[PDB]
RNA sequence: CGCGACCUCAGAUCAGACGUGGCGACCCGCUGAAUUUAAGCAUAUUAGUCAGCGGAGGAAAAGAAACUAACCAGGAUUCCCUCAGUAACGGCGAGUGAACAGGGAAGAGCCCAGCGCCGAAUCCCCGCCCCGCGGGGCGCGGGACAUGUGGCGUACGGAAGACCCGCUCCCCGGCGCCGCUCGUGGGGGGCCCAAGUCCUUCUGAUCGAGGCCCAGCCCGUGGACGGUGUGAGGCCGGUAGCGGCCCCCGGCGCGCGCCCGGGUCUUCCCGGAGUCGGGUUGCUUGGGAAUGCAGCCCAAAGCGGGUGGUAAACUCCAUCUAAGGCUAAAUACCGGCACGAGACCGAUAGUCAACAAGUACCGUAAGGGAAAGUUGAAAAGAACUUUGAAGAGAGAGUUCAAGAGGGCGUGAAACCGUUAAGAGGUAAACGGGUGGGGUCCGCGCAGUCCGCCCGGAGGAUUCAACCCGGCGGCGGGUCCGGCCGUGUCGGCGGCCCGGCGGAUCUUUCCCGCCCCCGGGGUCGGCGGGGGACCGUCCCCCGGACCGGCGACCGGCCGCCGC
RNA sequence: GGCGACGUCGGCUACCCACCCGACCCGUCUUGAAACACGGACCAAGGAGUCUAACACGUGCGCGAGUCGGGGGCUCGCACGAAAGCCGCCGUGGCGCAAUGAAGGUGAAGGCCGGCGCGCUCGCCGGCCGAGGUGGGAUCCCGAGGCCUCUCCAGUCCGCCGAGGGGCACCACCGGCCCGUCUCGCCCGCCGCGCCGGGGAGGUGGAGCACGAGCGCACGUGUUAGGACCCGAAAGAUGGU
RNA sequence: GACCUGGGUAUAGGGGCGAAAGACUAAUCGAACCAUCUAGUAGCUGGUUCCCUCCGAAGUUUCCCUCAGGAUAGCUGGCG
RNA sequence: GUGGAGCCGCCGCAGGUGCAGAUCUUGGUGGUAGUAGCAAAUAUUCAAACGAGAACUUUGAAGGCCGAAGUGGAGAAGGG
């Protein structure tokens, strides 16, 4: 059943497979169906934008992916706390809330606190009957457009430092090398043992 | 060119709505034109035919200039019978023959109260399109 | 057929009885009682390879070839030979890139937009199209395609102000927006050189939409109009040049037949 | 003992309600084989599928972490692309085989028990009337439940009370109604462009040809269908943010009904058990020193518990808060009620069925289950005369055709009948070479060469030869007017009123940051926003060579037509 | 050069007949068919290498150290449009550009000249360069010489050209480099002096480098998983009458 | 006479029933019938549909629960 | 020649694309062939009738068999 040189093959068709198959003869029909549910939804509601709330800025989980920025889930309260808005007020204003999200940095915390007040800067509200509790005049002179698109404040913005040019100094060109890693790794798998060999000198008495 | 999606274009289906058509829709598809003068007095194009209208026969074996009323309108077999056009059988008995009313000209109508509401509504709705061009 | 011929309980008769070993249906009574059941051989049988709906219907062509093949389909609409050798009759018409002004798009009643086609003498082609109103040869006449129709010119435009109305009743004609072109409608049958009528607002955009060789295009991101493998393409002007006929051996024109 | 309160209970054709059954395409729970592959075959595979059993819905299931991670941390579920035919499992053989990252579709969140405060502030039924539709309510009185605990506030993201301080009186459904509806909502019925005008063919036109200079006519209508044959115009109708007519949808404003949130400080409260886990046994998974599931035994604790993918002990840390509950979209649909389309099949095909098809018929029964379309435009479906008792004829008649005569269009081959031509002891038939006969074909018939040139003869024209008059081309011409190729610069000319880039350059520039004792030091960079500069394509003058399919002009030679 | 019609001229086909010669009935497995091997009475229609998944190579095309939108999105509420076009601050991803080890991990540059530390077989500094070298090697270059009507006064050209040069791809070979290891010897470093790091010289194992050729699409062939070229069992299991 | 028989009634598929023969259990019995998994599997038979052109074999070696089979090497064409 | 409404060249594309065989499937027809056969239970004959038509239908006469555990008279089951 095999012949002259070729791949060895395990094709997974020993199981019954012709009674579960899924031809996508409706994937054009499902694309222009779920465009009607974006046409006749984003006009049906409001001058509120399409594509949902403001999402915060979020840095990725894998070592592979920690260098990059992603539209996360919700500002996890603290960003509602340093910026100072009420949590059940926030999700009717148009601000997403994700309570099980934590903050264990101060660098990333203020990165959304300015973002939230920046959203609150570019927000205009409609008071019901124009007595205006804590909203200004005529509707920002007008609503200027009907709907906004693909995210409020461009949630990617994968910005990068310029770091233009420098003069190599004395300390920078002599030290920071490969041997600073082989001894760095040697204080990762020869550190706990050297805690134990100093216990040998405290029991030598 | 047809742009309305919810109506057919296939030969094998408009025949099924034609040969198996209900019998009051069937009087609509058996409709005859009005004559060249009589479409200008009553300013309307064509009409569903009925039992006491005298008209000449235009395309067939029996062509032209024999104005004489119809006698019986077989809706089922898409055929009217006109009092002049007949055929001697092999018996010597004379029977009518059938001619489809889209090959037939009304040269005088019968009017009643129900036809005036047709000859008004079908005539009002042509000067609707003439006043589209304001 | 979803499941044809297998909707039948049958088996081989097995033993002797002087019959072939095809499966026979069971029972008694009716006619279809001992006949040959499923198998491509038999009447009322499942066909060989009952076709599946998951044939690879749709094909891929990568985008740069779809853009190479449509640069190559517009340039053949400029040469006075290729657009006549396809079948379009541009015999009495002026300049092959027919460009009319933007006032065509304000046509809203087709009495107007026909004597556009007459005054440009482009009506010598639609007079041919009425002749090609035949009926289909074969068994297509019951699959609701019945009338063959020779394709005519295509008016290519942008910013419709009614021209999609007063041209969509003329037979054989096609109207395609100069933003969103189509290789299938610029070359009917894969035979290059369909005749086209342009418009000022359409004809000017192609320098900024397919670009040139000097720059790139601005309405497509990563495209430049492709390279031309022959700079000087007429070899009859090349093979009769003094660089070559200085270098050649000589011609050699005796016949030297078979000597007895 | 008799009466009574309860507790566990019965009985009823008590009053009023409820559940079973059908379908099962998709969904949920459970039970679940073998053929097959391994070239044998026990593990494995086929497969957690087929069958069986039960549950529902227009979707169901799933769901707001007892998570994934181990770095700069993500953040309910579901689905698709990738992860990946990879880790891992396996007579480590055959073969099976996830998930996290990451990009998208959609993105909605919440409730309770418990610990506590409020004098059950809770609910059902019954009767009356408020007053309103086709009915549901707050009132008014009477029977229950319930203290073995109803209702408000409350949920782990913290909460509650007392303070203190600074803002604010809302929201909620309905109501007869008036104005919009988004394709302008949905459903229903009746309407809306233009030729039969002339000739002509046919049995019949829908065919052929014609319609002066406006192209016979209408085109937002040339899709399709029937109509005696091929029809934009003869008719249904196609087109149109076309009209009018009827019925129903979500969203005005009087009379309803509920109706104080916010930040700090102080104190107080803070959680689901035969459950978690362990031992063993079966199934299962890629889960491998047991991933899930279930049985039986042992059975928890509170700085406790679950998890951290190699058994275990110690030691830190990371994350999470279980044994209680609801929830829209994204998703699945070979059953149905409707639809639309097809590089489909076209009566031995396509479903089993184009037709009185799950019908005739068979079997005791489960169950098996067909063959079968066409006269013609119109039945005009043969009146009538004649032989026969009739079946059937022969005449006559209809129609374009009975060479279409009631399973009747086209009518093939095998096979049969007769006529005709030929032939006959090795069965016939075949291959090769002729001969003889015939049917017919052309040839067409001692009647076949045909076109150029030239010399004769009659016969009748008219350009040529020459030239001006002529509109048009070809060929080289000074590129003189307009041309474009690649460049140097300049005018940066529009850069600060070009276009686009560049991980070029810009702490003296523009606010909001961190650092530093009501303000400063750029005090270094941030988020943001300029403008200086490089590279490349746009107007101008100068410079390059051919003025090339980039062409008009005049000038010339040499054509050509009238 | 010569000869002839109203029945005569030329000609065959799937026409018939006669004759001479050669001639056993096809399909099929098989060393061996006409076989006393088997299927075939005769016609009509139906009837058997398919479709997907995957890999290989061949070839065609587009782009090329890259490539590819397949999954989403945008573009009136449009027949053909279930198309086509566009995105790129949708390149996430896939395959490729880097290999090797069980793994922790590590991870592919030389050539010359000057000179120096005891040029110790061992070693080091400055510069130019830069994929090393031997042999073949199509092509290209130089080319002595040869080439024309009288002997000198010369030119682009052409024509063979002995030798000699720069030598593409590829082949044989020697040398180097990366990684795993093995043997042998000293040297250097210090986010902090150790059962730490880095190293050199020879020998070997590798699906490697030594100036990249891949990806996508399409087609053909081959091999497999699929009812898998059509038709064929004795059986097996589940649920029923 | 352990006799013959109508009707009623009981037992069902690895089950029933048997004065035993592997009989009988709806013309079927050393495991019934029907539908499904199912188009189950076969190294074994039968078949395999147009013409011309060009090239044109092998039944041998090694290994296999291998001997009617495959692998491999050989012979062969196609592309260069 | 029959027949009465469709069809084909060329350039591309796409297949359910070609039959002499499968004890092939389905429909059709032959040689056999006017042949095997219409032979279990004894057996029919004459005239008249209605009839276009008489061995077989009816009527009569005669000769027969079944022969009371019937080739007789009535039923249950089954058939409709
Ligand atoms: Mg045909
Ligand atoms: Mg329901
Ligand atoms: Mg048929
Ligand atoms: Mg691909
Ligand atoms: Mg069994």
């Amino acid at each position: 059943a095999p012949s002259r040189n070729g791949m060895v093959l395990k094709p997974h068709f020993h199981k019954d497979w012709q009674r579960r198959v899924a031809t996508w003869f409706n994937q054009p029909a499902r694309k222009i169906r779920r465009r009607k549910a974006r046409q006749a939804k984003a006009r049906r509601i409001a001058p509120r934008p399409a594509s949902g709330p403001i999402r915060p800025i979020v840095r990725c989980p894998t070592v592979r992916y920690h260098t990059k920025v992603r539209a996360g889930r919700g500002f996890s309260l603290e960003e509602l706390r340093v910026a100072g808005i009420h949590k059940k007020v926030a999700r009717t204003i148009g601000i997403s809330v994700d309570p099980r999200r934590r903050n264990k940095s101060t660098e990333s915390l203020q990165a959304n606190v300015q973002r939230l007040k920046e959203y609150r800067s570019k927000l205009i509200l409609f008071p019901r009957k124009p007595s205006a509790p804590k909203k200004g005049d005529s509707s920002a002179e007008e609503l200027k457009l009907a709907t906004q698109l693909t995210g409020p404040v461009m949630p990617v913005r994968n910005v990068y430092k310029k770091e233009k040019a420098r003069v190599i100094t004395e300390e920078e060109k002599n030290f920071k090398a490969f041997a600073s890693l082989r001894m760095a790794r040697a204080n990762a798998r020869l550190f706990g043992i050297r805690a134990k060999r100093a216990k040998e000198a405290a029991e030598q008495d | 060119m047809k742009f309305n999606p919810f109506v057919t274009s296939d030969r094998s289906k408009n025949r099924k709505r034609h040969f198996n058509a209900p019998s009051h829709i069937r009087r609509k598809i058996m409709s005859s034109p009005l004559s060249k003068e009589l479409r200008q007095k009553y300013n309307v194009r064509s009409m569903p035919i009925r039992k006491d209208d005298e008209v000449q026969v235009v395309r067939g074996h029996y062509k032209g200039q024999q104005i004489g009323k119809v006698v019986q309108v077989y809706r089922k077999k898409y055929v009217i019978y006109i009092e002049r056009v007949q055929r001697e059988k092999a018996n010597g008995t004379t029977v009518h023959v059938g001619i489809h009313p889209s090959k037939v000209v009304i040269t005088r109508l019968k009017l009643d109260k129900d036809r005036k509401k047709i000859l008004e509504r079908k005539a009002k709705s042509r000067q609707v399109g003439k006043e589209k061009g304001k | 057929s979803e499941l044809a011929g297998h909707q039948t309980s049958a088996e081989s008769w097995g033993t002797g009885r002087a019959v072939a070993r095809i499966p026979r249906v069971r029972g008694g009574g009716t006619h279809r009682s001992g006949q040959g059941a499923f198998g491509n051989m038999c009447r009322g049988g499942r066909m060989f390879a009952p076709t599946k709906t998951w044939r690879r219907w749709h094909r891929r062509v990568n985008t740069t070839q779809k853009r190479y093949a449509i640069c190559s389909a517009l340039a053949a609409s400029a040469l006075p030979a290729l657009v006549m050798s396809k079948g379009h009759r541009i015999e009495e018409v002026p300049e092959l890139p027919l460009v009319v002004e933007d006032k065509v798009e304000g046509y809203k009643k087709t009495k107007e937009a026909v004597l556009l086609l007459k005054k440009l003498k482009a009506w010598n082609d639609i007079k041919k199209v009425y002749a090609s109103q035949r009926m289909r040869a074969g068994k297509g006449k019951m699959r609701n395609r019945r009338r063959i129709q020779r394709r005519g010119p295509c008016i290519i435009y942008n910013e419709d102000n009614g021209i999609i109305k007063a041209f969509r009743n003329i037979p054989g004609i096609t109207l395609l927006n100069v933003s969103k072109l189509n290789i299938l409608k610029l070359a009917p049958g894969g035979h290059v050189g369909r005749f086209c009528i342009w418009t000022e607002s359409a004809f000017r955009k192609l320098d900024e939409l397919y670009g040139t060789w000097r720059k790139a295009a601005s309405l497509k991101s990563n495209y430049n109009l492709p390279m031309h493998k022959m700079i000087n393409t007429d070899l009859s002007r090349i093979l009769k040049s003094p660089e070559i006929q200085r270098a050649l051996r000589a011609p050699r024109k005796k016949i030297h037949r078979r000597v007895l």
